[PDB]
This record gives C-alpha cells, sequence and structure tokens, in this order.
C-alpha cells in the first residue's frame, strides 16, 4: 500500500 | 498561411483539431503563431527518457532531477515489465517534436521539457516538497499525474512541507507571478470516489483538470467532485479512440489512457497561453480557464447554472478546454486585482447531525473592511465533524445566488469511524458571485442505518476581489 500512485 | 505538422501519427491525434468540432481546438492556437517557444514544463513523475527521438530536440536539463536517486539525471529505470514508462508518455503529450518524421507531436511542440523522477520510491512530504520546488525562477509550469489512493475511503492531502511548497510556488515563483501546477483529478470513478477527499486536487493553488471520452461521456474511471476547475479528452470504451503519445524503449503508442493523460493536455494548452502573454498570474490562468472552457455537447445529469449565468457540472468543471479562446483572451487580459481572503467562523454550539442537519448563515463578506469580497473567486467550508461511518454522509453548501455545490456524495467503501479534522471543502462553482447575503450548509445520513455524530465548527472561508 504505497503513500502515492501514478 | 499555417502548414500543419506531417508526423506519420498525427492523423491519429484526434483531440487536437479536426471538422467535426470533438477536439480542444488546438490547431486554431497554432496558426495565431503560438506553439510553446520560450516556455518550460517539468512532468513530475516516473523519470523521463530524455534521449528518445520525438523528446531528446526539446529536452532541458533545467527543468528536472532525480529525487529518489539524488542525482541530476532523470532517467528511468528500465524493467521486465516497463513500469516506468508513465512519465515519458505524459513527457510527449506535452511537447514531442514536430515535423521530425516520428510519432506524432506536442501540444506545445516548440516548448523546453524535463522532468522530476520521484515516483520510484517511496513517496514521502519531503519528497514531494523538493520536486514541487525545483528551479521555481526556470520552471514555468508543473505538471502531476498522481496522488492519493482512489480506494474510495481515503481522505488525504499534503503534509507540511508540501504545502508550504505550494505556498512558496505560488507567491514568489516565476518571479513573484506564481508557479503553475496542473493535476489530474483522479481515477476512482469505479469506487464511488470523491475528489474533494484529494487535498491535491481540492487545493485552490492547483488546476484540477477532468476527463470526457471520444463521444463526449463521463468516463467509468471519473471521480466527481465541486473543486475540478475544467476538462480535457482522454479514453472510454473499447469503439473509443485513445491518446498518442512517447512510450518507453523509443517507442510510440497509441493507448494511452485515464485521468493521467488529461493533465499533461492542460499543461500543454497552458504553455500556448503564456507564451501569449507571459505576465500572466496564477490566478489569471484559473480565470481564463472559467471564461473560455465550453459545456457544449457533454453529456451529465448535473449541468446547472450559476448565479453568472456559466454552465457548471461536478464531472467536468466548466468543461472543455478551448486553445484557440485561450490564446487569444490571453493577449489583452489586464491582471486582476491582489487577492482579498474573508473568513468567517459560523457556529455559536456544537450541532448533533442525527438524520439531517441544516445551517444557515446571513454574512457581510467582510463589508467596511480591507478584505471585503464583492468577486468570488473559490469558497472553502472548512468542517470539524465526529460520526460512526464516514462514507454515509453527504454534505451540500449552497450560495446567496442560488449554486449547490455538492461538497461530499456518498462512499460506500468508506467505514471509517475518524470523521473530518478541519477539512477544507472547496468550490469553484460560485466563481464571479457576490458572496453577501445567506449560505445553507447541509449534512445528511444516506443510509437506513442509525447512525450517530456532532458538528463542532464551521467555517466559511471567502478568496477574491472587490473589483
Ligand atoms: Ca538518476
Ligand atoms: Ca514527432
Ligand atoms: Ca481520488
Ligand atoms: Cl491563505
Ligand atoms: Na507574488
Ligand atoms: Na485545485
Ligand atoms: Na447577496
Amino acid at each position: 500500500r504505497r503513500r502515492r500512485k501514478r | 498561411v499555417y502548414q500543419e505538422p506531417t508526423d506519420p501519427k498525427f492523423p491519429q491525434q484526434w483531440y487536437l483539431s479536426g471538422v467535426t468540432q470533438r477536439d480542444l481546438n488546438v490547431k486554431a492556437a497554432w496558426a495565431q503563431g503560438y506553439t510553446g517557444h520560450g516556455i518550460v514544463v517539468s512532468i513530475l513523475d516516473d523519470g523521463i527518457e530524455k534521449n528518445h527521438p520525438d523528446l531528446a530536440g526539446n529536452y532541458d536539463p533545467g527543468a528536472s532531477f532525480d529525487v529518489n536517486d539524488q542525482d541530476p539525471d532523470p532517467q528511468p529505470r528500465y524493467t521486465q515489465m516497463n513500469d516506468n514508462r508513465h512519465g515519458t508518455r505524459c513527457a510527449g503529450e506535452v511537447a514531442a517534436v514536430a515535423n521530425n518524421g516520428v510519432c506524432g507531436v506536442g501540444v506545445a511542440y516548440n516548448a523546453r521539457i524535463g522532468g522530476v523522477r520521484m515516483l520510484d520510491g517511496e513517496v514521502t512530504d519531503a519528497v514531494e516538497a523538493r520536486s514541487l520546488g525545483l528551479n521555481p525562477n526556470h520552471i514555468h509550469i508543473y505538471s502531476a499525474s498522481w496522488g492519493p489512493e482512489d480506494d474510495g475511503k481515503t481522505v488525504d492531502g499534503p503534509a507540511r512541507l508540501a504545502e508550504e511548497a505550494f505556498f512558496r510556488g505560488v507567491s514568489q515563483g516565476r518571479g513573484g507571478l506564481g508557479s503553475i501546477f496542473v493535476w489530474a483529478s483522479g481515477n476512482g470513478g469505479r469506487e464511488h470516489d470523491s475528489c474533494n477527499c484529494d487535498g491535491y486536487t481540492n487545493s485552490i493553488y492547483t488546476l484540477s483538470i477532468s476527463s470526457a471520452t471520444q463521444f463526449g461521456n463521463v468516463p467509468w474511471y471519473s471521480e466527481a467532485c465541486s473543486s475540478t476547475l475544467a476538462t480535457t479528452y482522454s479514453s472510454g470504451n473499447q469503439n473509443e479512440k485513445q491518446i498518442v503519445t512517447t512510450d518507453l524503449r523509443q517507442k510510440c503508442t497509441e493507448s494511452h489512457t485515464g485521468t493521467s493523460a488529461s493533465a499533461p493536455l492542460a499543461a500543454g494548452i497552458i504553455a500556448l497561453t503564456l507564451e501569449a502573454n507571459k505576465n500572466l498570474t496564477w490566478r489569471d490562468m484559473q480565470h481564463l480557464v472559467v471564461q473560455t472552457s465550453k459545456p457544449a455537447h457533454l453529456n451529465a445529469n448535473d449541468w446547472a447554472t450559476n448565479g453568472v449565468g456559466r454552465k457548471v457540472s461536478h464531472s467536468y468543471g466548466y468543461g472543455l478546454l478551448d486553445a484557440g479562446a485561450m490564446v487569444a483572451l490571453a493577449q489583452n487580459w489586464t491582471t486582476v486585482a491582489p487577492q482579498r481572503k474573508c473568513i468567517i467562523d459560523i457556529l455559536t454550539e456544537p450541532k448533533d447531525i442525527g438524520k439531517r442537519l441544516e445551517v444557515r448563515k446571513t454574512v457581510t463578506a467582510c463589508l467596511g473592511e480591507p478584505n471585503h469580497i464583492t468577486r468570488l473567486e473559490h469558497a472553502q467550508a472548512r468542517l470539524t465533524l465526529s460520526y460512526n461511518r464516514r462514507g454515509d454522509l453527504a454534505i451540500h453548501l449552497v450560495s446567496p445566488m442560488g449554486t449547490r455545490s455538492t461538497l461530499l456524495a456518498a462512499r460506500p467503501h468508506d467505514y471509517s469511524a475518524d470523521g473530518f479534522n478541519d477539512w477544507a471543502f472547496m468550490t469553484t462553482h460560485s466563481w464571479d458571485e457576490d458572496p453577501s447575503g445567506e449560505w445553507v450548509l447541509e449534512i445528511e445520513n444516506t443510509s437506513e442505518a442509525n447512525n450517530y455524530g456532532t458538528l463542532t465548527k464551521f467555517t466559511l472561508v471567502l478568496y477574491g476581489t472587490a473589483s
């Protein structure tokens, strides 16, 4: 679970 | 007479021009003589292929850096799945070279283009701040096709360093005229996400851009909210055409998609506008977008006319960008007056929400004081409340001129019991209205469950001018 996504 | 580009894929760039009128009217700006010369755009993403045959001629190392590995070279990291192709696809939409026998062309095909490599790693607050604040007296326009997760249950925005970077950019960047920040509004449509729960798009300092399909419909991935300003074309169903751009490993693609493709097209159109008047401020640029964007033939069930006669939608903002109209209006534009800010604390005591709550308040908008506003720009309702299931709430705000903004729609996946802690819901839908008079806030439980909570603070914050 990344903090920011593309 | 203007000669249109001869690149091999230019005929497939249906969104730039054509006789059908389903386009962004970019060729009309080219024929007025604006192609982007002298403007600098930076793509904040996972890297840029600086030696690509359709990018090398416009590449600008002064607009580039590698924040993930702490070096000046933003080349992407190559992998078997081509995971780091995203930033190169975005760059070619803005500034792919014209008339060179390769792929298609950018919207601003004579502009200078750079990239910040910052998504290929852990994206901290410091990482964001260092990217948004890169070389602010050289880069004119920043483009960001990323953000918080679109799972339909997150409420998140810029932390302290990143918010400080936004304020420094619009105050001191570009020689004091202010950096231009362009944002993609989000891909959370299938999750019923709201782009007002994303602090990057919800910020007054960014131009948040949504998408429309080739046949003029709301795409499956689209998020609706009141903070969106305008729209550009992107992908839809499999009978609809997609976006043509530069791809990783020196290739060309015809299948770039999603919210990610909409913000770069807006950034290129803004680059043409700045060439037409280099003295425009960050607020001037948002005024131009509001006045020139076009609703015609975009299908939505929520089109509404606001207090000054403009059509506005939560799916599209003020409508499709129009490049020819932007560059024409820019040339003799008179700079707006300095921005005023009027703060009104609404509540005298906390209020139980229950099944439905309505709060009415008549305001003077700082009458008699140096921050008196008769001409609104952005408005915020900053709310603090508790509730047992956040996603069952819907929230609306009505302006004195009768314009109803949806601040929050129901989010079925949002089970959080954490409420909202001074969250600044923003609306663009009352731009140019007089904000004096009665405002109404409505909070309601959209489910049959017996939910409970309390509203403890409501601050109405108004921005704008008196001329
Ligand atoms: Ca590097
Ligand atoms: Ca080309
Ligand atoms: Ca979202
Ligand atoms: Cl402020
Ligand atoms: Na300034
Ligand atoms: Na914004
Ligand atoms: Na009024």
